[PDB]
């Protein structure tokens, strides 16, 4: 059925990756991409991120028990990190 | 209500 994709994204000049997140443990919904911003780093890397992608790992961290705000802070922190790069493992239908 | 966050 479903499959896993590892997307590497580096942020643009505003520190933005170009996607929208919904979900988290505090919401009663899984963590999914709800928008790809066209031409953004998320849209242009290869492989690229798609709307509806379910986030599984963030830089290898298992996030299935984190809040929306925690997942957001994890993503923002990958920016000023070792390689400046965000590694996402997503599940795609 | 339900959260959507731009990043």
């Amino acid at each position: 059925d479903s499959y896993l994709v590892l997307i590497r994204i580096t942020p643009d000049e505003d520190g933005k990756f170009g996607f929208n997140l919904k979900g988290g443990v505090d919401q009663k919904m899984p963590l999914v991409v709800s928008r790809i911003n066209p031409e953004s780093p998320a849209d242009t890397c290869i492989p690229k991120l798609n709307e509806g992608d379910q986030i599984v790992l963030i830089n290898g961290r298992d996030i299935s028990e984190h809040t929306h705000d925690q997942v957001v802070m994890f993503i923002k922190a990958s920016r000023e990190s070792h390689s400046r790069e965000l590694a996402l493992v997503i599940r795609r239908r | 209500t339900r959260r959507e966050t731009q990043l």
